[PDB]
């Protein structure tokens, strides 16, 4: 099986060097092609550039003098470097394998062909927001249960920047009845989300419900426990 | 004055997308219309111009007539006759044993070609080698095949015919936009047929240039365009094809196609100098035609 | 762009400019909130894991766009679709053609599972107050939340997200209200009202 | 043409009849050669 994972800063100041790393698990970085794609919010997926061993590498004509890829054959990871970033480069940077094909329309011998590429196995993607503001660590407050036979229980992550934030329950042991909501941007410039779990009321237990909060740009891990 | 550019590709330029001013029907307002000429049709001036404008006034071939070689029987009137030699081995010169008389010759399709003889009479038994002086290297060596060699030629560009009216009455036929892939014209010769027919001629060449002699072949020495390429008509267009691949052999004392690159030109000066220019009109759709290689026109250079 | 087809029929998806040469159109499927995945490469060649219900127009027709025919439409193919026009007369296209969205009819209706939570005890001691109103499992996604201070409406302080579905007919909606620890102990009851379609769900809250 | 133009200019190039010749139908006797 092939598993891909993009890790990056998440926030980079304007006119700075974005440094992205795509760790690869399932195959080597020498036998395959590699390609990053970025997707703004609401726009179409914009191709960046493909990279392979043996010096075979090409970049987007629109982002030429600014981007540099690389393949770490010893660590088996793909790197990206985007120099002189602006608010435009804020998007979602995916990292995917690439296979190639040769479309033959003419007589072959007359070079009457063109190579075409297509990405088949994608990654989850990293969120890269570009802003000249400092990272703020959130603040986690528990959400008390209140009332059928069922009950409602949640957590809260207040005032943080930038996106995103991952919310798990009991270190990954509660996925039935878990609905994490998208955040809201306030007039102050900080996002805020919620995540509620439906559990049966027969939770005298104490069926210890502990949501795990994580915020990569600020390196914050706060384990909060919700109690009636 | 032609303002011209490349053809929409993504490389080597071969064609031109040209725009110009043009007399309409009325002797008043001009016309901003575009054509599309091969590189051999035009030439720049320090912006382009047609390749003939600095030489011969030009005339456009009528689109109704066909340049398709039909059989032509020559004859002679009363008080005259024509003799047909009917033996299988005759180098066209000397006495003929089996002479017969006829009134009109066999169907002779006037195929205007160079290098490669096309759709001609096949020879009998052994292939024929005919020359005016074999010791002189300044006379061409006519060759006639026994087995025909199969040659195919496509013009696989689905082109367009624009009809810009330079009235009143007259109207020029141009090339519109090209529907489909940017390809060029190519003639195919089967690799299996050309190898056996090439060796059949050189065993005849040993009969005249020494038994254990080495016979080599190369492409054209150079000079004019017509001499170097295989000029011919089919479907109206005029092809000009590279025979460096049919004459690249070296013979000692004892499964696919051979594709040949072909250019194209609209404006032509035929039979050396006669008939002025002629801009043959463009041809729609993919042109394809099969011809017979029934002989070759060879020259000799001045051991082996 | 969007395309609407009833469950079980046939969907067709327009993408990219018109064809000028022989193409190799590459189609993709971006689920809401997920990465895009490969559907059809080489005009109609499906890789493994994609059913033969998806077929793209052949990349041999000069003068027609890239069409993605989708037979036997289901509530699962309700996602985004881009394509990658590989043309022989076009330079390499690095921006995908603008996407096309498939919408599956006869979902058809769904009631908002609204939820209203009062502010936490750990936040009150931080001299801050906030009311959270989660709305989930509602179709279609177009709510208009209204808060109430007993019977009196609240103007400012309202912070309401925007609907966003998650691989389902389930859409999400969060409404917030920022108050002060003195403001919360003041009024008798605060209400979150969600106006979805014609209906209106309402849920209140009261201090201890 | 949307000012005028001659009715032939959009069809056939034109030629002007010479003013000396007359279009007056004169008698014409057809004949046949010898043997007919
Ligand atoms: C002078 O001599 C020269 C030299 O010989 C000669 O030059 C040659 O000209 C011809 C035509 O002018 C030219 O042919 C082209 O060949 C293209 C490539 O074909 C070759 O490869 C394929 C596949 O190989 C790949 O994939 C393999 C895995 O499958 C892999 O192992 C390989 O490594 C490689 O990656 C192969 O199938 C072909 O074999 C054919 O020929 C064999 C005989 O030699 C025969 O036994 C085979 O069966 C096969 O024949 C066909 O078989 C079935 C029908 O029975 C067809 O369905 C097949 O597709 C075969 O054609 C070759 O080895 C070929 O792709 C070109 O055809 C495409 O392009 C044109 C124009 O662009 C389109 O109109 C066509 O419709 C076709 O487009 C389809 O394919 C592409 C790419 O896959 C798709 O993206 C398209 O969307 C479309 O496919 C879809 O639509 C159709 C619509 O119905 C649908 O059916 C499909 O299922 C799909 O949904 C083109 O034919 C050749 O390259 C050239 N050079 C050489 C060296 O030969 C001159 O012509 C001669 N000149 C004259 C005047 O005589
Ligand atoms: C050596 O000898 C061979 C054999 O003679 C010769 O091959 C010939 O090649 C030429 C191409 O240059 C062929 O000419 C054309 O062939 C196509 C195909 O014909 C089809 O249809 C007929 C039905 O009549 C079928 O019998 C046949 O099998 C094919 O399926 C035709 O489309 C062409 O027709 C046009 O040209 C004719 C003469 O030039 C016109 O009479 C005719 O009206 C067509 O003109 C117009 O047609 C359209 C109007 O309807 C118009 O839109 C067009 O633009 C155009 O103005 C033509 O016949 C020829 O057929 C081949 N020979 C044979 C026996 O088939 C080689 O060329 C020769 N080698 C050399 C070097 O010359
Ligand atoms: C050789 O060079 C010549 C240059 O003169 C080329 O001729 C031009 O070809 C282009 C094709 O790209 C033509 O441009 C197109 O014109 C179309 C006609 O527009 C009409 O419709 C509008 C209504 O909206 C009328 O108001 C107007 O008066 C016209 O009657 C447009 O529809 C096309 O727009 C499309 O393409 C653009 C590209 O950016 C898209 O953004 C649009 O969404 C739309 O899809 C286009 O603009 C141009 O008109 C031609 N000129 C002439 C004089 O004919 C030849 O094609 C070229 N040959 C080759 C082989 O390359
Ligand atoms: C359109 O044309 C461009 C060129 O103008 C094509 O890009 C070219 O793609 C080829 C491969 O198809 C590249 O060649 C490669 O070079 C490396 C050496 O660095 C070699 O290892 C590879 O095997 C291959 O030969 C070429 O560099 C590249 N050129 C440019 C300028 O990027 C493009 O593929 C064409 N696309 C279409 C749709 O026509
Ligand atoms: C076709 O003719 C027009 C004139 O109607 C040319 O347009 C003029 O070009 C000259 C320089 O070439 C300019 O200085 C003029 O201002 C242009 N406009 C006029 C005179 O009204 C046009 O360039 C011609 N196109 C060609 C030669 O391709
Ligand atoms: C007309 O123009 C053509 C093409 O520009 C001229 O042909 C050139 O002649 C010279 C002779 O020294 C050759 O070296 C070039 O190779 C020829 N050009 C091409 C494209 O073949 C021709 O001489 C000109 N005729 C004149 C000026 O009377
Ligand atoms: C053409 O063939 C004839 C024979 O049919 C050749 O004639 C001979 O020529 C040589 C001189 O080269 C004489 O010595 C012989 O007496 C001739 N014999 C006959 C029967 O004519 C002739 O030379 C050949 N010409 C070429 C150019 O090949
Ligand atoms: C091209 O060569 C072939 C030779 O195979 C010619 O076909 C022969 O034509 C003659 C009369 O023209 C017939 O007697 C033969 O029976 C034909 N051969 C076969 C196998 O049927 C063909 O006519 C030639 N085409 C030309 C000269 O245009
Ligand atoms: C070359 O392009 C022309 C279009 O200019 C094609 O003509 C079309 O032919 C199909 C069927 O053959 C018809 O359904 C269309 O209506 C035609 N279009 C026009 C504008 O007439 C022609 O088929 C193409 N050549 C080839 C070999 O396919
Ligand atoms: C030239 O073209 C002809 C037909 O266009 C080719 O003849 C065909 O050959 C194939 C096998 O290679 C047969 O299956 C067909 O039946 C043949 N067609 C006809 C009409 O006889 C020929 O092989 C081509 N030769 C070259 C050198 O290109
Ligand atoms: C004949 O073939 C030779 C190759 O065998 C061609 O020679 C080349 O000519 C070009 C000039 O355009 C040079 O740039 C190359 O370096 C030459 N190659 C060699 C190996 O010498 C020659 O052009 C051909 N001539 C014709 C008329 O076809
Ligand atoms: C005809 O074919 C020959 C050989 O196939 C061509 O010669 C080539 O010329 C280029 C110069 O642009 C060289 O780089 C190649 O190496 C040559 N090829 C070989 C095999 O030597 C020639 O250009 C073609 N055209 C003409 C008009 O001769
Ligand atoms: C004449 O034919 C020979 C081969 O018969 C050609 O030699 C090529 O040589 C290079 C290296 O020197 C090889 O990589 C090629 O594979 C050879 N070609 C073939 C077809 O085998 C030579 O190039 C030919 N000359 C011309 C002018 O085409
Ligand atoms: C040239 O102009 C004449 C006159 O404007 C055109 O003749 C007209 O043809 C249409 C055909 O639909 C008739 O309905 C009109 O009655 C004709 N006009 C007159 C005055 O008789 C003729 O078609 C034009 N030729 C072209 C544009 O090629
Ligand atoms: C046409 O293509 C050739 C390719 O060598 C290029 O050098 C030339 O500049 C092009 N002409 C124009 C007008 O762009
Ligand atoms: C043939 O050429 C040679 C040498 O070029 C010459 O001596 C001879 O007279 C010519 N004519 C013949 C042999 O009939
Ligand atoms: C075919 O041609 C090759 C040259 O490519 C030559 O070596 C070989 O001897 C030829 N075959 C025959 C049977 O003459
Ligand atoms: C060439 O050699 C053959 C036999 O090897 C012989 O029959 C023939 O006469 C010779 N040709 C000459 C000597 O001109």
């Amino acid at each position: 099986q092939v598993h891909l994972q993009e890790s990056g800063p998440g926030l980079v100041k304007p006119s700075e060097t974005l440094s992205l790393t795509c760790n690869v698990s399932g195959t080597l970085v020498r036998d395959n092609y590699w390609s990053w794609i970025r997707q703004p919010l609401g726009k179409q997926p914009e191709w960046i550039g493909y990279v392979h061993d043996s010096g075979d590498t090409n970049y987007n004509p629109s982002l030429k003098s600014r981007v540099h890829l690389s393949l770490d054959k010893s660590k088996n990871l793909v790197s990206l470097r985007l120099t002189g970033v602006t608010a435009a480069d804020s998007a979602i940077y995916y990292c995917a394998t690439t296979k190639h094909g040769r479309r033959i329309y003419g007589v072959v011998a007359f070079k009457e062909w063109f190579t075409y590429f297509y990405m088949d196995v994608w990654g989850k993607g990293t969120s890269v927001t570009v802003s000249s503001a400092s990272t703020k660590g959130p603040s986690v407050f528990p959400l008390a249960p209140s009332s059928g036979g069922t009950a409602a229980l949640g957590c809260l992550v207040k005032d943080y920047f930038p996106e995103p934030v991952t919310v798990s329950w009991n270190s990954g042991a509660l996925t039935s009845g878990v609905h994490t909501f998208p955040a809201v941007l306030q007039s102050s410039g900080l996002y805020s989300l919620s995540s509620v779990v439906t559990v049966p009321s027969s939770s005298l237990g104490t069926q210890t419900y502990i949501c795990n909060v994580n915020h990569k740009p600020s390196n914050t891990k706060v384990d909060k426990r919700v109690e009636p | 004055t032609l303002q011209c550019t490349n053809v929409t590709n993504n490389m080597r330029g071969e064609m031109k997308n040209c725009s110009f001013n043009m007399t309409t029907e009325l002797r008043d307002k001009k016309q901003k219309v575009y054509s599309l000429f091969w590189r051999l049709d035009v030439v720049q001036i320090n912006e382009y111009r047609l390749i003939n404008c600095n030489t011969s006034a030009c005339t456009q071939a009528c689109p109704k007539v066909s340049f398709e070689p039909i059989p032509i029987h020559y004859c002679a009137p009363a008080g005259f006759a024509i003799l047909k030699c009917k033996d299988k081995k005759f180098n066209g010169t000397g006495p003929c044993p089996s002479v017969s008389t006829v009134q009109c010759t066999h169907g002779i399709k006037p195929v205007v070609s160079t290098q490669l003889l096309l759709n001609g009479s096949l020879a009998e038994e052994e292939v024929m080698i005919r020359s005016e002086n074999i010791t002189n290297n300044a006379k061409n060596i006519l060759v006639q095949f026994n087995t025909p060699v199969q040659i195919n030629c496509t013009r696989p560009m689905n082109m367009t015919r624009k009809s810009i009216r330079i009235g009143p009455g007259q109207a020029f036929y141009a090339l519109g936009d090209i529907i489909g892939d940017i390809r060029q014209a190519h003639c195919n010769v089967s690799k299996a047929t050309w190898n056996e027919t090439l060796g059949k001629v050189v065993k005849q060449l040993r009969k005249h240039f020494g038994n254990n002699t080495i016979i080599r072949f190369a492409n054209s020495s150079g000079g004019d365009l017509e001499v170097t390429t295989h000029s011919f008509n089919c479907g109206g267009e005029f092809f000009y094809c590279n025979t460096s691949g049919l004459f690249n052999s070296t013979w000692i004392s004892n499964n696919d196609s051979i594709t040949l690159p072909c250019r194209m030109k609209q404006i032509i000066n035929m039979w050396q100098r006669i008939g002025q220019c002629m801009y043959a009109p463009p041809i729609q759709g993919v042109i394809r035609c099969v011809s017979n290689i029934t002989g070759l026109i060879l020259t000799r250079d001045g051991t082996t | 762009t969007f395309v609407s087809v009833a469950p079980g029929q046939t969907a067709r998806i327009t993408c990219g400019e018109e064809s000028l040469g022989s193409r190799s159109v590459i189609w993709y499927q971006q689920r809401p909130g997920q990465a895009p995945s490969l559907i059809i490469y080489n005009n109609n060649d499906r890789p493994s894991g994609i059913p033969d219900r998806f077929s793209g127009s052949p990349g041999s027709t000069f003068g027609t766009t890239a069409t993605l025919t989708i037979t036997s439409v289901e509530a699962g193919d309700e996602a985004d679709y881009y394509c990658h026009i590989w043309d022989s007369r076009r330079p390499t296209n690095w921006v995908f053609g603008e996407g096309t969205t498939l919408i599956v009819l006869s979902q058809p209706k769904a009631a908002p599972s609204v939820t209203l939570f009062p502010p936490s005890s750990e936040e009150l001691q931080a001299n801050k107050a906030t009311l959270v109103c989660l709305i989930s499992d509602f179709y279609p996604g177009a709510v208009t939340v209204a808060w109430k201070a007993d019977s009196s409406p609240v103007k400012a302080g309202v912070e309401t997200t925007t609907p966003s579905k998650q691989s389902n007919n389930k859409y999400a909606a969060s409404s917030y209200l920022s108050l002060t620890p003195e403001q919360w102990k003041s009024h008798k009851s605060y209400s979150c009202q969600v106006t979805h379609e014609g209906s209106t769900v309402e849920k209140t809250v009261a201090p201890t």
